[PDB]
C-alpha cells in the first residue's frame, strides 16, 4: 500500500561528457547516468487517480531549466529591476536533450499507460517505474515542439473547460513538422515552414476533438489578442537565437472547410533582447551568428485559451493562449505521479 | 493590505476614448490576474475581461466585440483599459478586481474580494444644456378628495443635479421631487409636484425655483389652471 | 445561464431576507453585496464559505441547481442589492431595500397633460401622478384610445417618506407631436393592494 506524496527527485541523463553543447554541460554536473534494464512493473487491477494539474513534478522541472539557463545562456547586458548588470555574452552550443525525472528510495513513479487519458482523473492500466521516460526542456509559446505524441487519438487537457481561466493543451497525435530557417547573406529577418496539407488536416480535426467537449459549437481559431511578443508570437530557441514568428496564417478559419493546399510560410524575427521568461526584466545577448540557421521540429501539441464572455451565441472563439512554461512539462508530465509506499 | 486604486471619472463625447488606470499594491503584482468589470446603472455586473501581469495576454469578453483594450506595467505595478467607440451603451462605471488566494504561480481565482472605488464615465452628445420648465396645470377639475395636483417638469438639462424649491423654499408641506432619469438623448429629466388645497388655487400663486448650477440656469415658473 | 430570483425585496428592519439564484453548469458560487454608490462587497463564496468581516447573519446555501443567500434580522447596512457570481457570469440582482410596515393607504390618481408650451417643441409628455400610498407594490399601463402602450413610458419612484410612511409613483409618457394630435383620449391605469378596482383618471386632448 502506498500514498501520494511530494519529494526531491533527482536526473537521469545520456549527457556525452565530451560535448561543449550547454545541456550536456549542467547535466554532467546535476545529472547521473541512465539505466540500460530500466524496469516497469504493470499492476493488474490497481487503479489510481492523476492530477496533471496538480504535480510537483512540474514544478522541480522548472527549476532545474531555469538554473541551467542561469548558468549558460548568461546576456550580454542584463536589465532587472531597474539595475543594469553586463557580465559577457559568449555563443554556446545549444540544442535540448532528453532528461529522466527520478525517485529516490522509499517513493516511486506510478505512470498512466491508458490511451486518451485526459490528464485528469482514474486510470486503469497502470504501471510503476524509477524515472521517467527522456523529456526534452524545450521552451515555447503556442505551439510544442519536439514532444510526445498521444497514443491513440487526439486529446484535449484542461483542469476545467467550463472554466475559461485554464489553458488548454492539445495534445496531438501526429507530428506535423516545421521546418523554420534564417538564409545566409536584415540578419535579423527568418521564417518556419509548415507542409499546409499535414496542418489544416490536423486542425480540422481538433476542431471535431474541441466540438465534441463544446456541444458541437462553430470552432473559431484568432490569434492572440495582446500582450508581450512572447506571446502574440510563437517563440522558441532554435540553436540559441530567440525566434518571433506569427502565427496568423496557421490559424486560418478559410481552410477548415480550398487555395491553401501549398506550404505555409510565416514571418519570423530573431531578436537579441528579450523578455525573460523566468519573469523579471530584459536581457540582451549577441546578434544572431551567421550563415544558415535551421532547426526541424515536430508540432505535438498546442496551447490555447478559450474566449471568456456574458454572451448567448452558437460559437467559440480559440486563441493560442498558454501561461507558464510549466503548462509545456505537464503536457509531457500527465502520465507520471510520485508515490511514497507506506 | 490590498489596495486597488482607480483614477477618476469624467466625461466624454459619442466617438471618444478613456483610459482608466488601477494602481495596485500591498500585495506581489504577478502572482495575480487582474479582471475589469463595468455596470450599466441599473445591470448586472458585466465582465470586460482579465489580463495576466506575468506574459500581458487578454481574455476580453465575447459580448463586448472590439470595443476595449487592456495592458499593464510590471514595474509602476498598474493596470489599464480604453474604452474605445464610446456610445450610449458605455455609460458605466467600471472596476478594478483582484483575486482572493493564492499561493500559487499564477493566480486565476474568480473570486473577487478587493475591487477597486470604480470609475464613473457619462457619454452623452457634447453639453451642457440648462433645464427647459415646463408647468403641469392640475387643473381642469379632479375628484375623490380634492387635493389639488400640481407640478413643474425639469426636462432635457446636462449633467447631475438641480434643484427644486416652491415659493422660495417656504412650501414645504406635501412636497415631491422625482429623482432624475436619463433619457434618450442622453439628458436628464425629473417631476417636482406639490398636492395644495382645490380651494386656493384662483387665490395662492405656486412657483416652483429650479437652480441649475452647472450650466449656470436659475429660473421661476408660474403654475396655474388652464382658461379654456 | 444564471438567473437571479426575486428582482427586488421590500422587508423591515429585522426581518428575514432569502435571495435565490440559478445556475446551468455545477461550479462554486459567491455572494456579493452593494451599498448605494460603493463598491461590491464580498459575502460568500465557493457555495456556503463565509467571507471576512461578515457576520454570522448571513448564510449561503445549495440546493440542486440552485444556490440561496439567506439574511436574517436586517441591519440599515444590508440593504442595498446582493448579486449571485458564477465564474464570468453575474446574476440580475436582488435590491434588498427598507420597507416599514403600516396600514394599506389608496394612492391618489392624478393625470397630466403635455404642456402648450412643451407642445411648441414636438415632444409631448402626458404625465401619470401616484403619490402617497402603500405598500410599494403597484403598477401602472397607458392607454391612448384605449390600447395597451408599451416601449415609451418611464418611471421614477420617491423614497419612503419620513412622516406618513408613504411613497409617491411618477410614470411619463413620451410621444412625438405629429402622434399626439392623432389620437384624442388619454388616460392611465393604477393596480394597488389599497384599491377595489383599477382607477383611471381620463382627459381628451384639446378639451377642458
Ligand atoms: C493497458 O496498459 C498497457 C500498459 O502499457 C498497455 O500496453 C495497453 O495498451 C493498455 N490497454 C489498451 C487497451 O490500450
Ligand atoms: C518527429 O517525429 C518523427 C515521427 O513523427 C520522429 O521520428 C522524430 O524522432 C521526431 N523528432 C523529435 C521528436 O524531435
Ligand atoms: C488522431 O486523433 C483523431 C482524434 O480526433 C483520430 O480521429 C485519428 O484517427 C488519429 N490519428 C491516428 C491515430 O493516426
Ligand atoms: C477528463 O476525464 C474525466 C473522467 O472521465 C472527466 O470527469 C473530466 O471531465 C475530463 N476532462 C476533460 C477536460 O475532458
Ligand atoms: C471545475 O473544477 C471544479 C474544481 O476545481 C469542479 O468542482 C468542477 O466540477 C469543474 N467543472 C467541470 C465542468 O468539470
Ligand atoms: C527546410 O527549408 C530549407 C530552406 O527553406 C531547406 O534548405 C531545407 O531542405 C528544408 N528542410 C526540409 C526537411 O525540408
Ligand atoms: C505535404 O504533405 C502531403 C502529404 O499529405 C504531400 O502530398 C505534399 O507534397 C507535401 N507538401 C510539400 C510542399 O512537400
Ligand atoms: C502578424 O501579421 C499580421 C498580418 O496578417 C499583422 O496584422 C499582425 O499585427 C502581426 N502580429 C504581430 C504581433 O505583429
Ligand atoms: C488563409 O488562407 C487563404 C487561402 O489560402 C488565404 O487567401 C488567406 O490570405 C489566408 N489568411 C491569412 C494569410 O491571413
Ligand atoms: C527539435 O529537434 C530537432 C531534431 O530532432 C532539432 O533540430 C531542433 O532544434 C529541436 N527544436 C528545438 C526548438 O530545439
Amino acid at each position: 500500500v502506498w500514498k501520494d506524496a511530494d519529494t526531491t527527485l533527482f536526473c537521469a541523463s545520456d549527457a556525452k561528457a565530451h560535448e561543449t553543447e550547454v545541456h550536456n554541460v549542467w547535466a554532467t554536473h546535476a545529472c547521473v547516468p541512465t539505466d540500460p534494464n530500466p524496469q516497469e512493473i504493470h499492476l493488474e487491477n490497481v487503479t489510481e487517480n492523476f492530477n496533471m494539474w496538480k504535480n510537483n513534478m512540474v514544478e522541480q522541472m522548472q527549476e532545474d531549466v531555469i538554473s541551467l539557463w542561469d548558468q549558460s545562456l548568461q546576456p550580454c547586458v542584463k536589465l532587472t529591476g531597474g539595475s543594469v548588470i553586463k557580465q559577457a555574452c559568449p555563443k554556446i552550443s545549444f540544442d535540448p536533450i532528453p532528461i529522466h525525472y527520478c525517485t529516490p528510495a522509499g517513493y516511486v513513479i506510478l505512470k498512466c499507460n491508458d490511451k486518451n487519458f485526459n490528464g485528469t482523473g482514474p486510470c486503469k492500466n497502470v504501471s510503476s517505474v524509477q524515472c521517467t521516460h527522456g523529456i526534452k526542456p524545450v521552451v515555447s509559446t503556442q505551439l510544442l515542439l519536439n514532444g510526445s505524441l498521444a497514443e491513440e487519438e487526439i486529446i484535449i487537457r484542461s483542469e476545467n473547460l467550463t472554466n475559461n481561466a485554464k489553458t488548454i493543451i492539445v495534445h496531438l497525435n501526429k507530428s506535423v513538422e516545421i521546418n523554420c530557417t534564417r538564409p545566409s547573406n536584415d540578419i535579423r529577418k527568418a521564417y518556419c515552414e509548415i507542409n499546409g496539407t499535414k496542418w489544416n488536416k490536423v486542425l480540422k480535426q481538433v476542431t471535431e476533438k474541441l466540438k465534441e467537449h463544446f456541444n458541437n459549437k462553430t470552432i473559431i481559431f484568432q490569434p492572440p489578442s495582446g500582450g508581450d511578443l512572447e506571446i502574440t508570437m510563437h517563440h522558441f530557441n532554435c540553436r540559441g537565437e530567440f525566434f518571433y514568428c506569427n502565427t496568423t496564417q496557421l490559424f486560418n478559419n478559410t481552410c477548415i472547410g480550398k487555395g491553401c493546399n501549398g506550404t505555409i510560410t510565416l514571418p519570423c524575427k530573431i531578436k537579441q533582447i528579450i523578455n525573460m521568461w523566468q519573469g523579471t526584466g530584459q536581457a540582451m545577448y549577441a546578434p544572431p551568428i551567421d550563415g544558415k540557421i535551421n532547426c526541424v521540429s515536430n508540432i505535438t501539441g498546442i496551447l490555447l485559451t478559450r474566449d471568456g464572455g456574458a454572451n448567448n451565441t452558437s460559437n467559440e472563439t480559440f486563441r493560442p493562449g498558454g501561461g507558464n512554461i510549466k503548462d509545456n512539462w505537464r503536457s509531457e508530465l500527465y502520465k507520471y505521479k510520485v508515490v511514497q509506499i507506506e | 493590505e490590498v489596495r486597488l486604486r482607480q483614477s477618476g471619472a469624467g466625461f466624454k463625447k459619442p466617438g471618444a476614448s478613456v483610459r482608466v488606470s488601477c494602481e495596485a499594491s500591498g500585495y506581489t503584482f504577478i502572482k495575480y490576474y487582474l479582471h475589469w468589470i463595468r455596470q450599466v446603472p441599473g445591470g448586472h455586473p458585466e465582465w470586460i475581461g482579465w489580463i495576466n501581469p506575468r506574459g500581458g495576454q487578454v481574455n476580453y469578453s465575447r459580448q463586448f466585440p472590439g470595443k476595449f483594450t487592456m495592458t499593464r506595467d510590471t514595474i509602476r505595478e498598474t493596470a489599464y483599459l480604453d474604452v474605445r467607440g464610446l456610445t450610449s451603451d458605455d455609460t458605466a462605471v467600471y472596476y478594478c478586481v483582484r483575486t482572493a488566494d493564492c499561493e500559487r504561480d499564477p493566480c486565476k481565482g474568480w473570486v473577487f474580494p478587493h475591487w477597486g472605488q470604480g470609475t464613473l464615465v457619462i457619454v452623452s452628445p457634447a453639453s451642457t444644456k440648462g433645464p427647459s420648465v415646463f408647468p403641469l396645470a392640475p387643473s381642469s377639475k379632479s375628484t375623490s378628495g380634492g387635493t389639488a395636483a400640481l407640478g413643474c417638469l425639469v426636462k432635457d438639462y446636462f449633467p447631475e443635479p438641480v434643484t427644486v424649491s416652491w415659493n422660495s423654499g417656504a412650501l414645504t408641506s406635501g412636497v415631491h421631487t422625482f429623482p432624475a432619469v436619463l433619457q434618450s438623448s442622453g439628458l436628464y429629466s425629473l417631476s417636482s409636484v406639490v398636492t395644495v388645497p382645490s380651494s386656493s388655487l384662483g387665490t395662492q400663486t405656486y412657483i416652483c425655483n429650479v437652480n441649475h448650477k452647472p450650466s449656470n440656469t436659475k429660473v421661476d415658473k408660474k403654475v396655474e389652471p388652464k382658461s379654456c | 445561464v444564471l438567473t437571479q430570483s426575486p428582482g427586488t425585496l421590500s422587508l423591515s428592519p429585522g426581518e428575514t431576507a432569502i435571495i435565490s439564484c440559478r445556475t446551468s453548469q455545477y461550479g462554486s458560487l459567491a455572494w456579493y453585496q452593494q451599498r448605494p454608490g460603493q463598491a461590491p462587497r464580498l459575502v460568500i463564496y465557493s457555495g456556503s464559505t463565509r467571507a471576512a468581516g461578515i457576520p454570522d447573519r448571513f448564510s449561503g446555501s445549495r440546493w440542486g441547481p440552485d444556490y440561496t443567500l439567506t439574511i436574517s434580522n436586517l441591519e440599515s447596512g444590508d440593504f442595498g442589492v446582493y448579486y449571485c457570481q458564477q465564474y464570468e457570469f453575474f446574476g440580475q440582482g436582488t435590491k434588498v431595500q427598507v420597507d416599514i410596515k403600516r396600514t394599506v393607504a389608496a394612492p391618489s390618481v392624478f393625470i397630466f397633460p403635455p404642456s402648450d408650451e412643451q407642445l411648441k417643441s414636438g415632444t409631448a409628455s402626458v404625465v401619470c401622478l401616484l403619490n402617497n400610498f402603500y405598500p410599494r407594490e403597484a403598477k401602472v399601463q397607458w392607454k391612448v384610445d384605449n390600447a395597451l402602450q408599451s416601449g415609451n413610458s418611464q418611471e421614477s419612484v420617491t423614497e419612503q417618506d419620513s412622516k406618513d410612511s408613504t411613497y409617491s409613483l411618477s410614470s411619463t409618457l413620451t410621444l412625438s407631436k405629429a402622434d399626439y394630435e392623432k389620437h384624442k383620449v388619454y388616460a392611465c391605469e393604477v393596480t394597488h393592494q389599497g384599491l377595489s378596482s383599477p382607477v383611471t383618471k381620463s382627459f381628451n386632448r384639446g378639451e377642458c
